[PDB]
């Protein structure tokens, strides 16, 4: 989320994540107003 | 059969969240918007 | 003893499941343990006689 440059849309990046503890709450401090659409899971119940 | 009194509550919710309107369920809507008792009796009608 | 249920721990059943089928599991547990208590009471009565 704090990278200097992002990859182009056609050559979109792919990152694998495993064996880690993820705190998604920090993702609410990115911008005062931003889209946070989630499919198949409620965002407020991602910490359980 | 007939009843003592009837309460009708109507609103509009997202498509994925329609399963959260049920006794004992948890999530954003169940916890922060609308909670049903465990020993609930009555019906729910949801249409697009 | 599980008495045919998934788990033999009552509060485990409470925490790990929603009320709908947790009620069935607890019903099974209570019936089994009550039957065991009744059997023990009958044995005690016979021995007392």
């Amino acid at each position: 989320f704090n990278a200097t440059r992002f990859a182009s849309v056609y050559a979109w990046n792919r990152k694998r994540i495993s064996n880690c503890v993820a705190d998604y709450s920090v993702l609410y401090n990115l911008a005062p107003f931003f889209t946070f659409k989630c499919y198949g899971v409620s965002p407020t119940k991602l910490n359980d | 059969l007939c009843f003592t009194n009837v309460y009708a509550d109507s609103f509009v919710i997202r498509g994925d969240e329609v399963r959260q309107i049920a006794p004992g369920q948890t999530g954003n809507i169940a916890d922060y918007n609308y909670k049903l008792p465990d020993d609930f009796t009555g019906c729910v009608i949801a249409w697009n | 003893s599980k008495f045919g249920a998934i788990s033999s721990v009552l509060n485990d059943i409470f925490s790990r499941l929603d009320p709908p089928e947790a009620e069935v599991q607890i019903d099974r547990l209570i019936t089994g343990r009550l039957q065991s208590l009744q059997t023990y009471v009958t044995q005690q009565l016979i021995r007392a006689a």
